[PDB]
């Protein structure tokens, strides 16, 4: 808690991910969780 | 080279690290706590930021004989311009209270650190004085007079706790009680005007004694004194001018100011009295209401 | 006492931190809300013990 | 290294004597306080 | 995670670079070194193309070589992670988002 | 199991306190280092009787930003003083955030644990500290094998139990995984607030001193001029206000920021202030003629 | 003091060993027993829900609940609180598992012949595996002894020279805090300088609990001494010693010596307040308590009232409202005149006092004005305000059904309700426990008793269990010492002549439901 | 100890409008619109707009 909003730019292959926050910065983050990049797609909004 | 030693500004550092750090040696009866003060110097204002013991040794058979490490004073040189480069060796601080001519030869010492003067901070730790916890003098050396030799001597130079800023918040924090002197309200101020009676009058009992044991016991005549004193029997009121008679009209004018102002506040205090009757005014009426009001409620329980 | 009580009770809210100001656009599945703060961007939160 | 850099603004306003209006170049506009040091005679509105 | 997102827009080599300036005159130190020349005084600093980085909130900054990577692999106009605060590649990126686009 | 667990009462002497301070403030905007020297007793008590500031680093606090030799040369110039303490802790800064632990200062925790395991990390503010009671808190870290097995809280049993805490933020976060939290207590003698109470003899010298009467005649001025003005600002209190319900009265006829309690201040700081003077003239008439 | 100079009197004068057995203590208990033994009425039910919310995961949460069940089957041998809360104690840990063994020597109290035996696999020598456990049979042991065995006080002599030769270990620490406090209760008034001299090496050894255990327990058994060699001892030693929770105890222990000393205590009165330690102005507040206590004196209103105001500290403040209560425990229908002021205050403590003090004071029989004034202190927004309101409450209206006075019914369900939500902070968790416990005590039939009426004077014993019962911020096992205020309320025939108890009835002008037993507080099939 | 807050340093904000009495919603000149607590005994007949 709390959980910002992100955007999925797209995946790279080895279960990692390039997101554009809504804040100025980018970042390269780790894909977790019970969602994954097979049931992600690029383009989608994503919780960080 | 310099003279310049006017003001000497303390911060609260500087006392409560010489009340530590003589029990940390732990030195008595009347061995003393020697150690460095550091701040800036070569200056008309002196700020003594910081102070630290040094290895240090009195000796009471003899009081030519201390010991002092000379080492010491290099190394923690080294180490005091890293942690801030605005410290620098600016004299000693002697644990006191008692002033004594083998602490000239200290003081040279010292002299070999710093280009001014040295000075010697004076901090009494056995609270022994309900005032001056902090007394200042530089040694100086200058021709006395009265067919008197060039003599080395520490001569009195003005000194004041100021407090840093950054020691401020501390100074705040840890004081926590309702001081009898901080020049609050009235009632902080009548307390304090007595007090002020009595401690000069004590300043002034000094001067009587002193004076005594020059004819008496024969003190040496010490000339700065007595032409401090010409100038106090220069700036005697002198009664029966136009100027005494002018302040008996000045203490009517600012009485008459007073007295006009203390009417204002009668309106003010007859003001919340009427406020109050006209709220039990009304609540004589509510109470009243209350008794009605009963029958109306009982009267329903057996209706319905 | 009630005068002195009050002047250190609004000194006890300057403390403690400030506060922001968000408008809620949608309710999501976990009893979490979908804000948009509105001087920075969106953040997800959860409800109040009064809301 | 023990002296430390400082903050350029620009006197925007005189409040008080002792309280200026300052424009900071870093970004927000400040209330500050004047120093011993600093002589209110320098000070006045629009000066670096 | 996270490595904020960088990118180079300056190939400045380290002995180039003049990181050193008490003997060293700003153009070159000698090329090939910066401080090898001083051991008179213990100081060590040589590094082979330091880079400058562009931060996407618009800060540059000069950051390390890779701490996980060769700086064969780093390259000018190619993207890199660099610490929260320690500013200092660990993982490069690739080279924007190129591939595939070209290709179809 | 094992440690007690129970996380320290830190009392901090009046020294400690102002030094901490001291050094913060210069270094801001930046981070300071520092080893804290005192001793432990019981089985939750530490005194931290004096600090020692380790020189300002250039990659920061860190787990390297103890250089050896400032370190052993520093302890070894206590020892020669007889000043000599043991570390028990340490201090770090962070100049523009209040207190908690980044990743990096934890893993300094972690390292200052293994030298002593009752360790305090204490993290000063030099700037956001106006009371100077405010953002200090000290932590202390609470066994791993405790964090696990869900034996981690046992800090409530032997302290008073009562608790001073806030933020969420990462100070949160940092108390769930690893440490634990407690109030300074300070300690002192009468002698350190004995020699804060004296600020010379020109204290007192100053009761008996007396301004210009030039000056005394104008405040006095300003302040007859005021009491009209104000009591004319009393006069529309008074213009009926006899309407109803008092809250609507306050906010109509000014009864907010009230002109009859300003009308009192005013009229008490002037009488008081007469008083004084006409009192300190009259010590001085009789006291030097 | 009394009963043991007049039995050796009789013995020598030559006297019937009924009446001589009877002054020795031992018939009197066991009448009591059996009262508790038919009439107690458990509730399981309470035990269930106070486990499920209040976890033993948590240690503080442990703590309160220990303490309020502890109460709640006191006085008789009990397998209630064993058997229901049986994970619930393996769940324990650190110094809340201490407060768990303890909490058996409340239960077990009285029971005189089965309770050596009762403590027995819990001892020392019997023991091997936490030494929490170790440390507080003896506790345990010495709570069900207090005041009684002569025989008791021996056992924890010899453990107390054993473990005072020892103080580099902190298993021979926790084991000598529990003996200390044992035997200060066990010999309660014995006024036996051998305890004195054993315990003062434990005081010595500057250790952090059993030196504070050692304090409190000496001064039990100097209990009114006003010896001046005591009084010398424990005042420079704090001087001497700078352990906060060791000065804090040698304060409360010298309070304890100078009870009922009157103005031969004012000399020593002088001294603890113009101390600079908080500790000792503190203990100086109850020195005002305990020795003026019940009696008018103008200095002792007087200087406490001063001393609450006045002080630059916020503990001396909280400590001075409770000694007020002391001070005017036989005139306690005049409290929440002058303490209204108090609750009304702006400072925390201030009001955290306020309420302990209605509590104390009061506690002897309802007083429906105090309740009036506490209704405020309930609901305030400080949390330990909260905890103390929630606490002294129940010992004003103690052991009244819910129908008698109506204002019970509101107390109860609102100790309730503070239990069943978890938004509650654990400070007002612990009060709502713990006062729950304080209610429903000894199976209900169980009230305090500040004076026996019979003669209208002070019991020695029940003043001296408020003072540590009230004092559990700073170490939270001594609220077992309100054991030695409640008294069970009966009347016992007895035959003079075989001296066993008939069964016969009386006649008794009485509502026919009005004084029965309250109902229960289970609830939660019915979802 | 309230006069020291509301004396310098300080950083100018802009006053919005009232959302309750003791609660003030305001734009600070850092960026960020903050709600902020008023203290009392201010010109609140001024404060409004």
């Amino acid at each position: 808690n709390p959980l910002s909003i992100g955007t999925l730019e797209e995946i790279i292959d080895d279960d990692h991910a390039i997101v554009t926050s809504p804040t100025m910065p980018d970042y390269y983050v780790s894909i977790l969780s019970f969602v994954d990049k097979e049931l992600l797609e690029p383009g989608c909004s994503v919780l960080l | 080279m310099s003279l310049q030693h006017e003001k000497v500004t303390i911060a609260p550092l500087v006392l409560l690290s010489a009340l530590d750090h003589y029990e940390r040696t732990q030195t008595k009866e009347n061995k003393r706590c020697v150690g460095v003060i550091l701040g800036d110097a070569n200056s008309s204002t002196i700020r003594v930021t910081n102070s630290f013991a040094l290895p240090f040794e009195e000796d009471e058979k003899n009081s030519d004989v201390w010991f002092l490490d000379h080492n010491y004073i290099e190394n923690m040189n080294e180490m005091c311009k890293k942690i801030n480069a605005k410290e620098k060796l600016i004299g000693w601080y002697h644990s006191g209270p008692k002033l004594r001519a083998s602490d000239l030869k200290i003081n040279e010492l010292f002299k070999k650190y710093t280009q001014n003067n040295p000075l010697l901070l004076i901090v009494d730790v056995k609270q022994q004085g309900v005032g001056l916890p902090t007394d200042a003098y530089v040694a100086i050396e200058q021709v006395k007079d009265d067919g008197t030799s060039t003599e080395k001597t520490f001569l009195h130079l003005p000194c004041t706790i100021e407090a840093e800023e950054a020691e401020e918040i501390g100074v705040e924090h840890l004081l926590r009680d309702v001081r009898d002197q901080a020049a609050g309200g009235l009632s902080i101020r009548l307390t304090n005007q007595l007090k002020s009676l009595k401690g000069l009058q004590s300043k002034l009992k000094d001067v009587v004694e002193y004076l005594d044991k020059v004819i008496n016991k024969e003190l040496p005549i010490n000339h700065t004194i007595l032409g401090k004193l010409q100038d106090v029997f220069n700036l005697l009121p002198n009664l029966g001018t136009p100027d005494d008679d002018e302040i008996d009209v000045e203490n009517h004018d600012r009485i008459n100011i007073s007295n006009n102002l203390q009417k204002a506040l009668t309106v003010k205090t007859n003001d919340e009295l009427m406020v109050i009757y006209i709220s039990n005014l009304v609540r004589s009426i509510i109470a009243f209401d209350d008794l009605i009001e009963n029958k109306i409620q009982n009267k329903k329980i057996q209706e319905q | 006492n009630d005068k002195v009580r009050f002047i250190k009770d609004e000194l006890r809210l300057l403390q403690e931190p400030g506060s922001y100001v968000g408008e809620v656009i949608k309710i999501v599945s976990d009893k979490k809300v979908l804000v948009k703060v509105q001087p920075e961007g969106k953040y997800i939160v959860d409800v109040a013990k009064d809301i | 290294l023990q002296s430390i850099g400082q903050l350029i603004g620009e006197v925007m306003k005189e409040l008080s004597e002792e309280k200026y209006i300052v424009k900071a170049s870093s970004g927000p506009r400040y209330i500050v306080g004047v120093r011993n040091s600093v002589d209110r005679s320098k000070l006045k509105k629009g000066v670096r | 995670h996270p490595l904020q997102v960088a990118r180079c827009t300056k190939i400045i080599k380290g002995n180039g670079e003049s990181d050193e300036t008490t003997t060293d005159n700003n153009n070159s130190g000698n090329s090939n070194s910066n401080s090898n020349q001083q051991s008179t005084d213990a100081d060590e600093d040589d590094e082979d193309a330091k880079y400058v980085i562009n931060l996407k909130q618009i800060a540059k900054f000069v950051v390390g070589l890779g701490e996980r990577v060769s700086p064969t692999d780093i390259e000018e106009g190619m993207r890199v992670g660099v610490d929260r605060s320690k500013y200092n590649i660990e993982l490069p990126l690739p080279p924007r988002i190129d591939p595939s686009v070209t290709m179809m | 199991t094992g440690r007690d667990d129970t996380k320290e009462t830190v009392y901090i002497s009046s020294i400690a306190l102002l030094k901490m301070l001291k050094h913060g403030r210069a270094g801001v905007p930046m981070e300071v280092m520092g080893l804290m020297l005192g001793e432990f007793v019981d089985d939750y008590t530490v005194n931290v009787v004096d600090v020692f500031a380790m020189p300002q680093s250039g990659t920061g606090v860190s787990v390297e930003a103890v250089d050896d030799v400032f370190q052993a040369k520093m302890m070894d110039m206590l020892k020669q003083t007889g000043r000599d303490q043991m570390v028990v802790g340490w201090y770090h800064s962070h100049p523009g955030f209040g207190c908690w632990l980044s990743s990096v200062d934890v893993n300094t925790q972690k390292s200052f644990e293994q030298l002593n395991s009752r360790a305090v990390a204490v993290v000063v503010d030099p700037i956001q500290s106006v009371k100077g009671k405010v953002v200090i808190d000290a932590f202390r870290l609470i066994d791993t094998g405790a964090l696990i097995n869900n034996l981690e809280p046992r800090q409530t049993t032997s302290n008073t139990g009562l608790l001073n805490k806030a933020n969420i933020q990462a100070l949160i976060h940092g108390l769930n995984r690893h440490y634990y939290s407690l109030n300074i207590d300070y300690h002192k003698t009468a002698k350190e607030t004995k020699m804060l109470m004296n600020l010379h003899k020109e204290q007192w010298q100053s009761g008996l001193k007396m301004y210009d009467y030039e000056e005394k005649e104008e405040s006095n001025l300003a302040a007859t001029k005021s009491m009209v003005k104000i009591a004319e600002q009393y006069s529309k209190r008074i213009e009926e206000e006899k309407e109803l319900t008092e809250e609507e009265l306050k906010t109509r006829y000014v009864g907010r920021q009230d002109p009859k309690k300003h009308l009192s201040e005013t009229a008490d700081e002037t009488l008081e202030n007469n008083i004084v003077s006409v009192l300190t003239a009259g010590v001085n008439s009789v006291a030097i003629k | 003091q009394l009963l043991e100079i007049l039995v050796t009197e009789l013995t020598a004068q030559g006297y019937d060993p009924a009446l001589l057995n009877i002054l020795s203590g031992l018939p009197t208990c066991d009448y009591y027993n059996t009262f508790l033994l038919n009439n107690k009425n458990i509730d399981i039910g309470l035990l269930n829900k106070s486990k499920s919310s209040l976890d033993g995961k948590f240690s503080l949460f442990h703590t309160a609940v220990s303490v309020a069940n502890g109460f709640m089957h006191a006085g008789t041998t009990d397998n209630s609180f064993i058997k229901a809360n049986l994970p619930w104690l393996g769940k324990a840990q650190n110094w809340a598992k201490f407060t768990a063994t303890a909490s058996l020597g409340v239960i077990h109290k009285g029971n005189l012949l089965e309770g050596k035996k009762v403590m027995a696999p819990y001892l020392p020598g019997s023991r091997a595996s936490s030494r929490f456990i170790k440390g507080g049979s003896l506790y345990g042991l010495g709570l069900i002894y207090a005041g009684f065995g002569r025989d008791t006080t021996d056992y924890l002599k010899n453990i107390i020279v054993e473990n005072s030769g020892t103080s580099g270990d902190e298993d021979v620490d926790v084991l000598l805090h529990g003996a200390s406090l044992g035997i200060g209760l066990a010999a309660m008034g014995s006024a036996n300088i051998e305890v004195y001299e054993a315990l003062k090496e434990v005081l010595y050894n500057d250790s952090a609990t059993s030196g504070e255990a050692a304090a409190l327990g000496m001064g039990l058994c100097m209990l009114g001494t006003g010896k001046p060699e005591a009084i010398h001892d424990m005042f420079t030693y704090s001087q001497e010693t700078q352990h906060g929770n060791i000065t804090r105890g040698l304060a409360v222990g010298l309070a304890l010596i100078n009870y009922g000393r009157q103005e031969l205590a004012d000399d020593l009165i002088t001294k603890m307040l113009a101390s600079d330690e908080s500790l000792l102005r503190y203990g100086g507040a109850f020195t005002i308590a305990l020795a003026y206590a019940g009696t008018g004196n103008n200095s002792a209103v007087k200087r406490l009232l001063h001393v609450a105001v006045s002080d630059s500290n916020d503990d001396v403040r909280r400590a001075a409202v409770i000694a007020l209560g002391f001070v005017l425990l036989r005139d306690y229908t005049t409290v929440p005149r002058i303490v209204q002021l108090l609750s009304k205050s702006h400072n925390a403590h201030v009001r955290c006092g306020t309420a302990f003090a209605l509590g104390i004071a009061c506690a002897g029989k309802g007083l429906q004005s105090a309740i009036d004034v506490l209704d405020p202190l309930t609901k305030d927004p400080v949390d330990f305000v909260r905890q103390a309101a929630m606490i002294a409450l129940s010992m004003i209206l103690i052991q009244q059904t819910e129908k008698l006075n109506p204002q019970v019914a509101d107390i109860n369900k609102n100790f309730l309700s503070v239990i069943t939500n978890k938004h509650q902070e654990g400070l007002a968790k612990f009060g709502a426990c713990v006062a729950q416990g304080i209610m429903n005590a000894g199976g209900r039939n169980v009230t305090i008793q500040l004076e026996n009426a019979d003669t209208g004077t002070l019991d020695t014993k029940s003043v001296v269990g408020l003072v540590m019962f009230s004092q559990f911020w700073y170490w939270f096992p001594l609220a077992h010492f309100l054991s030695l205020s409640f008294t069970p309320t009966t009347v016992i025939g007895i035959r003079g002549s075989d001296q066993a108890i008939p069964k016969f009835q009386m006649n008794c002008y009485a509502k026919e439901d009005a004084f029965s037993y309250p109902r229960m507080y289970e609830e939660a099939s019915g979802k | 100890e309230v006069k020291r807050i509301q004396s310098v340093p300080l950083v100018i904000g802009q006053f919005l409008e009232p959302i309750d009495q003791n609660t003030g919603i305001v734009s600070s000149t850092t960026g960020m619109s903050y709600v902020v607590r008023i203290l009392s005994t201010l010109d609140r007949e001024l404060l409004k707009p």
